[PDB]
Formats: structure tokens, C-alpha cells, sequence
């Protein structure tokens, strides 16, 4: 990595004192992970950040997030975890963000999208309409050989990662190290997360004259699984990613499906 | 290797935890002879083939050397994270400390008793007239292993894996542990002969090759690679036989919710369950049961269409069932 | 390709009727509102020069994407950072071609017609300027597509040897536009006494989306083009009209 990450992590270390109330709530998560171990021998790792001190610290970083979020969230991702280690050193894992938001000018209802609002933080609302099912998903695989001792490792991430894009690894089955070995896939020690795609359309009360509704489909991951029933009035915040190939890879009409990689799915009652 | 598939060290080690398994075997005094002597020998006397190891005995054996005598690492909390590597290795301790010629070698109480001797004595007839590959160890077992959880009083004393979780409570992070669920068995299929080891026959060089079997996919071999036929131009054509291999029973079912743990919203769900071993035909649809067993995902199936979320299919192996309305 | 920009770049700067000249006052008032287009009346081309319209009438698919870059070199003589490619919307009135008689001769020719719109579609995304990196070499590049002829006419290359098509699209640095996919039915007063009313399917670009409700009377000026998907014959194509400029009536 560059200095482009380098100064960028350092400025998110000045975000622990001006609004140090966020540094209080990290310990409260570390409280319930100890006192549950005191009864046996629940809380997620998601920190609600108001998008309100960022106007009062740096206007060139607050307007940075709402324009190109694939370059400022993964820096602020790793900056939070090292502060989530140095304060809490007793026990021996993403630590995601939320963005409460103080909702900006990207407050667009799902009828007005897709044109210049790619790669931004939209705040879409509406009525949920499909509610698909839950399946697990592989992230890390730890192999183990018992003829030479040591464990092993394999990262594996899909195109629906946290925010960015990298070289896609179609890792079916990592086996057969540089020896004569029959490697073993340790379950339990590996990691798995949940995955659920729901589709949301616009509200029929704020609709225009008689037409068909236009829906948009949002991916939820790592925390918000089984949060809303179908047929609820839901406000969602995410990043308007757009993945897939538009028929240019298969050497041969329509193309480029769009998704939202949601964070805060926040039920409303109005 | 370096810079790709690196080595992450772990705080849990596996080297020392073979020996404390061996001391949980027949060298045992809490229950004339111990309970693991005669129950092993009764199976060795071909009177049973389903060795049901309990888990509460692991807990009480820990307290016999906990704060008394030497210090040893925990095993019941070691099982509750892995729960699958402690199945092929717990049997690996058994075959050394087990007397084989205790029973008569008489006529048929089970089939493949005379041919396995001919399988075993011809292999030593292969290694007699030479002046070094034998049968694989997972072939020659002739029993099974199981586990039962603990719920009543042993956890209240000093503090798990026996809580009656509903089907909707099963997160994605339990993949690899022991769980206990409840519900209503439906859509149960019949018994079908599966396979776990396969015996070919070269028919010219005689050397029977084998391989291991994994779920729903296995590939047949090429032509013979044994060194008597090969390194020439004449290589034998090998053919599979069914009277020379090990089969087992297999079944499938689906467990819905018990309709008291259902919410007022979402619609009830189901898990797939494979029953492998001698507990076949022990379930019946339309009842209320409490199923235990390890919970591991199904591997990659082909065609690469719905994949890369792997189509994990979240099935659940069975170890012990506890019915209701006896 | 060469110097046909300068024969059009002088047309925007120097066209002038009696006192107040239009295409430097329609280009300036469509930037302050952030509208990013232009409306050329097609009679004013052939009054100024005939050699320009001779090229545009023969081969329109290769010259209208040359006029779109002749506008964006003029809007940097007025504003002085992000100015995209402008869009050209044109309208005229020669003679309507009825929807029934569209032969095999009108392939890639400016054609206007009329009818009633049946249905619309949902919006989509087409790529204009995308960024490519190779998987092994990691040699970055940038392909800028501006022409529109629906499936594939410009694709990824095969080498920067390396493998079959080693190229990946990177989704973090690109630009996208919209498409609309209407359908259009002929007017029932040109009655098919023994026939059913036929229909065609159009496309629309970034600034004509969401303009017309189903059930109106429109007049549509476009390029009658062809595309060859298999979605029933041997070497069979299918017709469709790439709309550039929908002159609806008052909506009423």
C-alpha cells in the first residue's frame, strides 16, 4: 500500500478525543463479552457513528465519504480495529461502521436513481417486497497437516466484498500443499457469515400517476439478517455498487445490474 | 510454503492431546473391570457394533486430575469447537488397545468374515515372498462411534451443548460444533446402500487398489498403476467388485419447526439431516423428537452456476436421538 | 475523422440569422441550469453548407459521435472541471414514413415516423468510460466508448503472451448512463383491414428517459438500425430504432 492509505489512517486517530463518547461504547461491548463468559464459564461489532462531528473536524474528509466511499471506508475500517485492540487487552472480526448519517442530499426515493448516483451513500426508503432465504458463506479457511505440524491459511473473498473490487478468486477447494500431504479442512475454526438479499420498491402513496412501481434490491450481510418482516416501511443506507459483466466478456443487450450494500436497515413507523 | 497459503499459529495444540485420549480408554477405574474393557471386547466378540461413547465421563475424568495431581488441558471444550477431528482420531486410539483374536473365527455371524481373513492373509502372502502397502485403516473398523450431550446437573456444579435451540436460532457461526435441536420430522426417505471404500481388481496383476470416498462425488480410476503390470507395454484392465468393499446404510429427512417456537411473522423453515450408520430406520414422520449431532456444510458441487457462496446446503449429521411419547 | 470537427466547430460559433445568433446562446443557457445537451434544427444545417449534410445523411453512425466531441471542445471556450460528453438532439419536418412500409433499404438512415406508445421499461446502465486491469500483468488502461450502434460491438482486447481474455472491468472508476426500451404501435387510422397492428421497439439515451407516459401521439426521429441477438431462421437479424430526438406534441 501507498501513503494514500498512510495519512488517511492517521487522521482517523484524531477521531477518538473530540467525540470520545464513541470510545466509551467500545468498552461496553467488551463488558458484555466478559460478563457472559462469567456465567457460562450477543452484541455485534457495529459502532453507530454520527456524521455530525465530521463537519466540525474536516470538511475535506466529510465530503470525501459521500463522493467516493470505496477509498475512505476501508481506511477507516482498519483504523477502528487497532483502537479496538489497544484499549482492551484482557481476552485471548470486522468491527464495521454504521453511519447514522444526519441524512444528506442523497435522500432519494427509489424512483430517482441509477444515473449519476453510482458509488455514493444513498438513503433509500420504501416497502420491502421479496424476503429471500438465508445461506452461509465462506470467508477464511484454515487447513491442517498432521505429519509436519503447523496450520495453514487461505483468504477467499467474492465480488460482493465489503466495498472494493480485487482479482476474483474462484477458490473451490484449497488442498495439496508443496509436499506429500492430504490436507484437512478444519470446520469450526473457519469463519462463515450470513447472506440475505431483499428487494424494496417505492411507496404507493408518494407514487406518481398510474404506472408500474420500480424496485431496487439490497444485499445485507453480517448483522441485519432476520431484521424486518415482509411488508414493512423500511429506511436503508448503503453504497450504490454496480457489479456483473454486461455481455462484453461472453464474446457475442442489456447489462450491468445494480445493488446496494446496506449498513443500517432502520425500521420506521410514521 | 511462503507468501501464499501462509501459516497462522494457533493457541490450541493437537500434539499432546492424543495421550490423554489413550488414558480415557481401558486404563480407567471409575467404572471389577472398567466399562471400556468389556464393551470393547463384547464388540470384539462380534456381539455389538455401535460403541456409544458418553461425554459426561470426559467431564468426571477431568475432575479426577483437575486441581488434583497434574495439570492438563481441557477436552470437552476442545470437542465443542472442532467436534469432527475428534471422530477419526478417537477411533485411532481404539484399534491399538483392542484384542482381535478374542472371539472364534467360526462360520457366518456376519458376511465378509472369511474373505476378510483371505484379504488379510493374502496381504501377508504378498509381503512374504519378496526378498509395502497394506489395507487402509478406515476400511477395517467394523463398529461406529457416537456421542451424547449433557443437560441435567453436571453444568450447574462448576461453570452448554444440550440446549433445545429452535431451527431459526441456528446462526452461521455454529458450523463445526455440536448442537441439539427439536421439531417435527417430515419427508423421510428410505434406506439406500452407500459406499465409503471401494475395491477394484486388476485381474492380471492381482493388486487391488483402493481410494477414499467423499460425499456425492467420486471419480473412478485410470488403468492399473501397480508395478508388476506397469513399467512395460502390458497393463491390466481393472474392474470394480461389490463383494470386496465396505458399504453402509444411509437416510435423509427434513425437520420443520415445532410451531410453538414460530414467530407471529416469518414462515417456518427446515434443515436437511443425514443419518449414517446403524441408527437407520429409527425415526418416523410426524412426531416430536430431539436430535443431536455435528453440523457441517456440504462441499462444492459442480457446473459453477449457483456457486461461490458454495451452495453450502447446511446439512446436519446425526449422533443420538431422544424421542418423546415413549 | 480529421478536420470534419473544424467544419462543424465553425458551424456552432458562426451560424447567425438576422440579429441574435442561436447556438452560442442555446449552449450557454443549457450549462447554467446544468442541462448538458443541445437542440439542432436540421434545416439550418443544409442552409449553411450542403457538404456536411451529405456526409450525415449517408453514414450517420460514424459522424454523430464526431459531432458530440465537437461540442465539448466549444464548452471549454465558455466555462473557463467535470464536463461530460454532450448529447445531440435533432428535429426536422420533411415527410413522415408510415410504419407499415419500412423496407430493407432504410438500414442506417435518418427516418422519422409516428405512432402510439404502448409500454415502457425499467431503466438500466450502459458503460461509456471504464477502466481495465490485467490479472497477471496488472497493466492498467482505459477504454472510452462513445458510439452506439445493443449486445456487443466494442469489447475487451486479447493482449496488452497471456491467457484467453485476461481483462477485468474495475467497478470503482467508471461512468454510466441510462436506457429506456420503449415500444411503439402504428396509428389505427392507417387501417389494417386484414392485418393486426404491428410494433417496433426503440432505445433512448440519457436525456430522453422518463419523458413520455404510455398512451400518447408522438413523432420520432431516429436511425433505423439492426441487431443480431438470438434472445427461427438462418442469418436473420431484427430491427429496432435508435431514437435521437423525440418530438412529442403538447401532452394535453
Amino acid at each position: 500500500p501507498d501513503a494514500v492509505f498512510g495519512d488517511r489512517v492517521r487522521r482517523f486517530q484524531e477521531f477518538l478525543d473530540t467525540f470520545t463518547s464513541y470510545r466509551d461504547s467500545v468498552r461496553s461491548i467488551q463488558v458484555y463479552n466478559s460478563n457472559n463468559a462469567a456465567n457460562y464459564n450477543i452484541l455485534p461489532h457495529r459502532i453507530i457513528i454520527s456524521l455530525d462531528d465530521l463537519r466540525e473536524f474536516d470538511r475535506s474528509f466529510w465530503s470525501g465519504i459521500l463522493v467516493e466511499p470505496a477509498y475512505f471506508i476501508p481506511p477507516a475500517e482498519k483504523a477502528l480495529t487497532d483502537l479496538a485492540d489497544s484499549m482492551d487487552d484482557v481476552p485471548h472480526h470486522p468491527w464495521k461502521l454504521s453511519f447514522k448519517g444526519s441524512f444528506g442530499a442523497h435522500a432519494l426515493s427509489p424512483r430517482t436513481l441509477t444515473a449519476q448516483h453510482l458509488n455514493k451513500l444513498v438513503s433509500v426508503e420504501g416497502i420491502v417486497t421479496k424476503t429471500s432465504l438465508v445461506r452461509p458463506k465462506l470467508i477464511r479457511s484454515v487447513h491442517y497437516a498432521a505429519k509436519t505440524g503447523r496450520f495453514h491459511y487461505r483468504d477467499y473473498t467474492d465480488a460482493t466484498t465489503t466495498l472494493t473490487t480485487r482479482i476474483p478468486t474462484p477458490a473451490i477447494y484449497p488442498t495439496e500443499d508443496t509436499e506429500g500431504n492430504k490436507l484437512t479442512t478444519e470446520y469450526g475454526y473457519s469463519t462463515f457469515i450470513d447472506h440475505q438479499r431483499i428487494t424494496v420498491q417505492e411507496m404507493p402513496e408518494m407514487a406518481p400517476a398510474g404506472q408500474l412501481p420500480r424496485s431496487i434490491d439490497v444485499i445485507l450481510d453480517d448483522d441485519l439478517v432476520d431484521k424486518t418482516k415482509p411488508g414493512d416501511r423500511v429506511n436503508v443506507v448503503g453504497v450504490f455498487k454496480s457489479l456483473g459483466a454486461g455481455g462484453m466478456n461472453q464474446s457475442n443487450l442489456i447489462g450491468f445490474k445494480t445493488l446496494i450494500l446496506g449498513n443500517t436497515v432502520y425500521p420506521l413507523h410514521a | 510454503m511462503s507468501a501464499a497459503l501462509p501459516s497462522i499459529q494457533l493457541p490450541v495444540d493437537y500434539n499432546n492431546l492424543f495421550n490423554e485420549i489413550t488414558d480415557f480408554l481401558v486404563t480407567f477405574k471409575q467404572d471389577k473391570g472398567p466399562k471400556y474393557m468389556a464393551m470393547l471386547q463384547k464388540v470384539a466378540n462380534r456381539e455389538l457394533n455401535s460403541v456409544i461413547i458418553d461425554l459426561d465421563d470426559i467431564l468426571q475424568y477431568q475432575n479426577e486430575k483437575f486441581l488434583q495431581g497434574t495439570q492438563a488441558d481441557d477436552l470437552v471444550s476442545a470437542i465443542q469447537q472442532n467436534a469432527n477431528h475428534f471422530t477419526e482420531l478417537f477411533c485411532r486410539a481404539i484399534d491399538n488397545n483392542m484384542p482381535l483374536p478374542t472371539k472364534e473365527i467360526d462360520y457366518k455371524d456376519d458376511v465378509l468374515d472369511v474373505i476378510l481373513n483371505q484379504r488379510r492373509l493374502r496381504n501377508e502372502r504378498m509381503l512374504s515372498d519378496r526378498t509395502t502397502e497394506l489395507f487402509p485403516p478406515n476400511l477395517t473398523r467394523r463398529y461406529f462411534l457416537y456421542f451424547k450431550p449433557l443437560s441435567q446437573n453436571c453444568a450447574r456444579r462448576y461453570r452448554i451443548s444440550s440446549k433445545p435451540l429452535s431451527v431459526r436460532q441456528i446462526k452461521g457461526d455454529f458450523l463445526g460444533q455440536l448442537i441439539t435441536v427439536r421439531g417435527i420430522i417430515t419427508r423421510v426417505s428410505d434406506v439406500k446402500p452407500a459406499v465409503e471404500v471401494i475395491a477394484y481388481t486388476c485381474d492380471q496383476c492381482g493388486y487391488e487398489v483402493f481410494q477414499e470416498v467423499n460425499s456425492r462425488t467420486f471419480t473412478p480410476l485410470s488403468e492399473c498403476t501397480s508395478e508388476e503390470c506397469s513399467q512395460n507395454q502390458t497393463k491390466g484392465q481393472l474392474f470394480m467388485s461389490t463383494r470386496a468393499s465396505k458399504f453402509s446404510a444411509f437416510q435423509e429427512c427434513k425437520i420443520q419447526e415445532l410451531s410453538q417456537q414460530v414467530p407471529v411473522g416469518h414462515i417456518p423453515r427446515s434443515l436437511n439431516i443425514h443419518v449414517n450408520g446403524t441408527l437407520v430406520r429409527s425415526l418416523s414422520p410426524g412426531d416430536i423428537v430431539d436430535v443431536t449431532g455435528i453440523f457441517l456444510p456440504a462441499p462444492y458441487t459442480g457446473f459453477k452456476a449457483l456457486k461461490a457462496g458454495l451452495l453450502t446446503e447446511t446439512y446436519l449429521e446425526a449422533q443420538f436421538v431422544r424421542q418423546h411419547k415413549k | 475523422n480529421t478536420e470534419i470537427i473544424k467544419s462543424f466547430k465553425n458551424f456552432i460559433l458562426e451560424f447567425r440569422l438576422d440579429s441574435q445568433f442561436i447556438y452560442r446562446d442555446q449552449l450557454r443557457n443549457n450549462i447554467l441550469v446544468k442541462n448538458y445537451s443541445l437542440t439542432v434544427n436540421m434545416e439550418h444545417l443544409i442552409g449553411y453548407n450542403e457538404d456536411i449534410y451529405k456526409k450525415l445523411s449517408d453514414e450517420p453512425s460514424d459522424i454523430i459521435p464526431l459531432f458530440e466531441t465537437a461540442i465539448t471542445q466549444v464548452a471549454k471556450r465558455i466555462s473557463i472541471n467535470s464536463l461530460p460528453t454532450f448529447q445531440l438532439i435533432l428535429n426536422s419536418n420533411a415527410n413522415q414514413i408510415p410504419l407499415r412500409d419500412l423496407d430493407s433499404e432504410h438500414v442506417s438512415k435518418i427516418v422519422r415516423l409516428s405512432g402510439i406508445i404502448i409500454s415502457t421499461s425499467v431503466l438500466s446502465s450502459r458503460a461509456t468510460y471504464l477502466s481495465i486491469m490485467c490479472r497477471n500483468c496488472r497493466h492498467t488502461t482505459s477504454i472510452t466508448i462513445n458510439n452506439f450502434n445493443t449486445g456487443n460491438t466494442v469489447s475487451l482486447p486479447r493482449s496488452c503472451n497471456c491467457g484467453p481474455d485476461p481483462y477485468i472491468i474495475i467497478h470503482e472508476s467508471s461512468k454510466f448512463i441510462d436506457q429506456q426500451f420503449l415500444k411503439l404501435q402504428e396509428i389505427p387510422e392507417l387501417v389494417p383491414v386484414g392485418e393486426m397492428p404491428r410494433n417496433l421497439t426503440m432505445t433512448c439515451d440519457r436525456y430522453l428517459t422518463n419523458k413520455v407516459i404510455p398512451g400518447t401521439r408522438v413523432t420520432i426521429v431516429g436511425i433505423y438500425s439492426i441487431y443480431n441477438s438470438k434472445n427461427s431462421g438462418v442469418a436473420i437479424r431484427t430491427p429496432y430504432i435508435k431514437i435521437l430526438g423525440i418530438q412529442s406534441d403538447v401532452e394535453t
